[PDB]
């Protein structure tokens, strides 16, 4: 019989030590983008590919959404490249599994909430935490500014 | 969007209305359209805390949800333990509520000591997560009950809230937001 | 004979609709973490309008024009992105699952039946520009004629 | 017996009258959003959304490569927001009946080159034809400039 | 046992070769239609190292800094966009139509050795980039030495 | 030139209204098979009526019965509403009638010169009706749905469409053009 | 790159290397490594016109190809015939090679009369449209092919013609633009 | 500040190193059921040896074979390559080998204030430790692959990359903020 999805049913396409190899994949990617940007003297930044910066960058590229800036030189051009292919296999990966998954049973209907659950509960947790970053500087802001005066 | 006494009153019926709202899809068991047993199957109208019939042999007989019955439960693992725990608090519409009532008191509060501009922000903050709580309540609410039927008007009463407390939510930020575009337009002077 | 809206078929109608609220949800705490601060002013252009318009374009994986820079502004839309990914993947797989499955019962392309509610969206969303448009130009030249 | 592929079978997934009524959906969301952005001499131009730029936007948002400029008034971001949702899923539908015609077959190995001979095709014509369009181009430029002189 | 280089299965070798090719032709002809006009001296970023970079993102769908603006150019721009859209789309159905049929025939998700070569042309192109960068620097120190 | 753009818009406007108007009118919309006479014979059809193509009964044309009552069934409602709009082809009817008031429009702007607005209603008429034209050819597809060919009746509103937003891109460059002159006198 | 001498050295050699590249590869019979009969199915290497076999007992006998064969050939549609025929004819190969030609006559008459500046952009152009045909050419080869194998050399060096094409025409727009920099300052000062 | 700068960084580099060095020679890398020197009882597996868990041979460590010859057996030679890369374990080793360096070269960039390279060449290193650090992981991963669970000293190489990683940041950040001061000098 076919039990209940998961909570959190939406990574079984990929296994879970390709989900943690594509967190340590994006950290270096991340990482290194930000290195080849803006540790030669001799290119100061005319680029804004900070670690902040850099790993936005990262972050839109593996989830498709563009990018506010592009690298410009060889070296993060090179990289980007690189993380772009390897985005567009690992997208594509997961797209063919959970369409292999959802055709084939083992031991079709339209995909209900609780297949999803999981990324609303994320996405809820995220807007809950952004918001508490948020009033966190604002009230740091607040008792430093009151200091200076 | 205009002015600043049309957007008090505004923002203040808004939440008003949401609570309302709000409160009254809490406290009413129109919820779903599902046929089951509210003692053989009949059509029920069920709501969050109790399922009750319609057009049966007895009808307005209201019971009690089962949400941890007996009788070889199964049992589970621990994440549907927990979903079916918060299904039958029903927290987060509960925590929609106090946070929506926690607005309400401070956009009441904000015109007394006007001075005090991070009451309407803090009222801001409290619609926005009146609203979140909204959602992540109607969220668990559908994965459990899918674990054909129709939503009541008690359902699409909260859906209303929601909606409504983050206009109301989104307001009180733009009044925070010209509230200290004047204390610096008139610190230019 | 395929529904005029099929294509909303590979997700159940809840998702849909949960899909709107966190939408809204996005939108209003973007609009929240963006401008709520008198201390960032403003910086950047991400008003209750402009963070509406970046969810859509997040949600449809189309360009942007703008990106935020906060930290939390990014928390939210590293999330809304996140979310779209899966949403939108997960669509894609359950209509190819659908095609499959249909497919292997015992005429093989997509017909405009099963695309029709689409291309009625798509021209009554231009309808309603074209009188919005309208609608704003009425209003300003009203304004100015009166005026002068 | 599997016949071999057409030339051009990159476009079976969808039927001719899809193809048909996408590019006329193409043209008319190209003309709206050019109209409802320049129509109104209030709105001058704060924009760029030309004819040939609307066109170009439409395009790059059928075929999902992002944008130059992005439509800023209410009714332009209607317009780009309603292009979207049915680029969206006019290529999910594309992709998903591709996967449906490649899984099942009526009466797997690797797509072969003549699968996409045919998109190969368009691809050189295109170049061909655009630098034919740059070459007249340069000699008109030419010819006038010695008139000019 | 799958391959390393496993996730290049869906489509053929020739059709790599093709897609290699393809992108080099691209990129020239963009190269030429930019910049070969005097007249139009110039107006436009658009040499033959940013060529390759705009081709390169066009076949990866991943946000472009600059667009064509000429009309040759964006032809150029609109084939490769055509051509790159039908490319990801069949590599995708196919990918899809591979795993879907092993799953029926007589665990469920990918495994890392599906992916391991992607992963290894990802470090070695990290690698590649941070001896790129080391040796201009080099080579720029070296002339600031003579410089000086 | 301001001349040749007025040309061109009237010209392409009369040509767009007068394919319109044929391809409503004609039956060249799509070659089928089937009886014309209410035998399997290749026909040709299109809004209104079809007829035999190359056949006994030769000519002779027969009313197209847009609602199936033979079995008395309904189904959804979506489909008795697309039925009726089908079978008053209310939206290839209501481009003609746009298509008509952009022409009237055009022609009456050069009796006013200094009202504008005529001009942009001509062009926003011109664009809801290529608005309109989408909409019949979507409707009237997916009719047919629930061997064939499409003929030159068809194809002349295809065309038309084409030509109708091609106007209508002038005619808004002719609004564009003459506030833009405005402005300029002013500064001057 | 940089200067003039050793630009206009470089893409003269390149030129004639991509010349005597496509020379061979359309005039040599290693283009495919297949089973075939070049007369029992036997390893061979094909090429454009004739196959030769392969560690066979009639080894270096070589046949033309039968590009239109007889006895049912069951026929096809026009887009096959029409692909056939181009491939029989190997239309694309050839006029890649004349326009590798004449783009090398353009640069060699390119030194007589200097202030023509518009023969190294014919160059260039004919060297860019050489490639897409070498393109094209490849392309309608591997398709008729597809109608256990391996490519031969020649189509090796005929791969890399359309590489070093692509790389010397990009090399003669270069000079052009330079030339007519060139001239932008000296009309300036 | 620089001297927390410095601080942190000489706190992550020598956390990180001591964290990937126990991850190389420890054991508990993988939990999985198997077999001691030659039953299938649970034990925990590392990168050289194999130990057994609660049976009979309780607390017995057996050397990993990764050349499975028994039936002479090659096919392809990437295997064999991934088995003596497996094997040799050349890439956890060569992420050792490379934090150690960056460690010296932060060590030594003290004793010479004036030569910022060797800053430079300590951030290179951790960030190559870090990049060789995945590659090991994804080799053994893979070849493993050739119920199961992962333990604290895989754990531990995995939180050792991303502090070599912070401390790669860090590194960069400070050549960059001594180049910048030394530009303001010469502004100056």
């Amino acid at each position: 019989q076919k039990s209940k999805p998961g909570v959190f049913s939406f990574l079984d396409p990929l296994a879970y030590e390709i989900w943690m190899c594509i967190v340590f994949a994006y950290i270096g990617v991340s990482v290194v983008l930000f290195l080849v940007s803006r540790f030669s003297p001799y290119e100061w930044s005319t680029n804004e590919f900070g670690i902040f910066n850099s790993l936005w960058f990262s972050l839109g590229a593996f989830m498709q959404q563009g990018c506010d800036i592009s690298p410009r030189s060889l070296s993060g051009r090179i990289v980007g490249g690189v993380w772009w292919f390897f985005t567009l296999i690992i997208i594509s990966s997961y797209t063919a599994n959970l369409a292999a998954f959802l055709t084939v049973e083992r031991m079709t209907s339209a995909l209900s909430l609780s297949n999803v659950a999981g990324v609303f509960y994320i996405l809820v947790g995220g807007l809950g935490l952004a918001m508490l970053v948020a009033l966190i500087e604002f009230c740091y802001k607040s008792r430093a500014e009151a200091k200076r005066m | 969007l205009f002015d600043r006494g049309v957007q008090m009153l505004l923002t203040t019926v808004g939440a008003f209305a949401a609570f309302s709202l709000m409160t009254i899809a809490v406290g009413t068991d129109y919820w779903l359209y599902s046929r089951g047993v509210c003692k053989e199957e009949v059509m029920t109208h069920s709501g969050l805390w109790r399922t009750c019939c319609l057009e049966g042999n007895f009808k307005g007989l209201c019971k009690q949800i089962d949400h941890f019955p007996e009788d070889a439960d199964y049992e589970a693992d621990t994440a549907e333990y927990f979903l079916r725990a918060v299904r039958a608090s029903s927290i987060f519409p509960i925590l929609s509520v106090i946070l929506l009532f926690m607005g309400g008191l401070c956009i009441a509060a904000s015109e007394f000591y006007k001075t005090r501009h991070n009451i309407i922000l803090s009222a801001g903050i409290f619609f926005v997560s009146a609203g979140l709580s909204n959602i992540i309540g109607i969220i668990v609410y559908i994965s459990a009950n899918a674990g054909s039927y129709s939503y009541g008007w008690s359902f699409y009463f909260g859906a209303l809230s929601f909606i409504i407390a983050e206009m109301v939510g989104v307001l009180a930020v733009h009044m925070f937001i010209d509230r200290h575009k004047q204390l610096r337009a008139t610190a230019r002077a």
